[PDB]
């Protein structure tokens, strides 16, 4: 599996975002999937979370109401539509893959891995 | 003298050994005495009227039944026993209520007293609908399912029996404790997989009531439907597979 992340950007508060996480090589349609994010000098936290059977949705606490995660199988791509950023919000995202059922909050059980894509939000 | 079928035979051996069997090989439970463990089940009931049992004659044995399971991988299930114990026998991160020591104990049991005596009724026990429903087996699987129930967190999946009718019944366990006790706090979505018997049952009215219950305490909701359990399963176990 390898991933790539896209749609970051610089925005102003209150703007908006989608990123997008493409898999080229292997499938992960019965994998998984989760969006995390990294400010600079600080460890990476959870976004959000989807699983595979039923495409089942997560968001950490910061998230809910105003991010959404999706994806599409035949495209290989998850989605992270992000609205009313601010400026807390900087960071580089990165999407991850992991394995089993459940897409779980921990960054160390994740497998596969992309490289990120920068998201600032001005003040 | 009750209508339904009394206490199973040698459930006091069977108790004991079930919590025996259990704690020696699950780790996470070693430290269980499980004469303790009977010592509390047993005072639950013993020498009490049984359609007088409540929550709290069950305290005592749920503290000794402790247990912190990883909240966001819970398996519920309704009239599906088999294929949803089959799946957390692959899948071995999840469970079910029956994967846990309370509810492997009690599991496909009979049990009841009597309030002037300190003995077993073997004989008979009460029948929920033709007799009271507040006695020791219905209190006990009330009790433990509802605690299980607002363990759960994140994603909460549950197993149901898509070839009968009320693929969702809202008189069941599932319908009407566990459903009711999921936290909206931390549980953000309950996903449904209805299994098939060899069209769309996620679409069936009881499935449609299940997503009003869950929407109006302010949990989303996901249904798949499953048509193949057996490819389901290989594919849990493998996803790499490209029949998949």
């Amino acid at each position: 599996v390898q991933l790539q992340e896209s749609g970051g950007g610089l925005v102003q508060a209150g703007g908006s975002l989608r990123l997008s996480c493409t898999g080229s090589g292997r499938t992960f349609r019965n994998y998984p999937m989760a969006w995390f994010r990294q400010a600079p000098g600080k460890e990476r936290e959870f976004v959000a979370g989807i699983t595979w059977v039923g495409a089942s949705t997560l968001y950490a606490d910061f998230a809910k109401g105003r991010f959404t995660i999706s994806r599409d199988n035949a495209k290989n791509t998850v989605y992270l539509q992000m609205n009313s950023l601010k400026p807390e919000d900087t960071a580089v995202y990165s999407c991850a893959a992991g394995r089993g059922i459940v897409a779980g909050r921990i960054p160390a059980e994740y497998a596969d891995w992309g490289q990120g894509t920068q998201v600032t939000v001005s003040s | 003298t009750w209508s339904g079928p009394g206490t199973t035979k040698r459930f006091p051996e069977t108790v004991l050994a079930r919590c025996v069997k259990y704690t020696e090989i699950h780790p996470e439970m070693r430290h269980v005495d499980c004469q303790s463990v009977w010592d509390a089940f047993k005072g639950a009931f013993i020498s009490k009227h049984p359609c007088d049992i409540t929550e709290e004659d069950y305290q005592p044995l749920m503290k000794l039944g402790t247990q912190t399971v990883p909240c966001n991988k819970i398996l519920l299930w309704s009239r599906i026993k088999d294929l949803a114990h089959q799946f957390t026998q692959v899948q071995r991160d999840m469970f079910t209520l029956e994967d846990t020591l309370l509810g492997y104990l009690a599991d496909d049991l009979t049990w009841c007293g009597e309030f002037d005596t300190s003995k077993i009724n073997y004989q008979s026990c009460p029948d929920w609908r033709k007799d009271c429903s507040n006695n020791p087996v219905s209190v006990f699987w009330k009790t433990v399912s509802r605690r299980f129930a607002e363990a759960a967190c994140d994603v909460v999946h549950v197993m149901l029996d898509g070839s009968r009718s009320k693929i969702f019944d809202k008189d069941s366990t599932f319908g009407s404790v566990e459903v009711h006790n999921l936290q909206p706090e931390k549980v953000q979505t309950l996903e449904a997989w209805v299994i098939h018997g060899g069209r769309d049952l996620c679409q069936d009215p009881t499935i449609k009531e299940l997503e009003s219950i869950i929407s109006k305490r302010n949990i989303q909701f996901s249904c798949k439907n499953i048509y193949r359990p057996d490819k389901f399963l290989q594919c849990v176990k493998n996803p790499e597979d490209s029949s998949c």
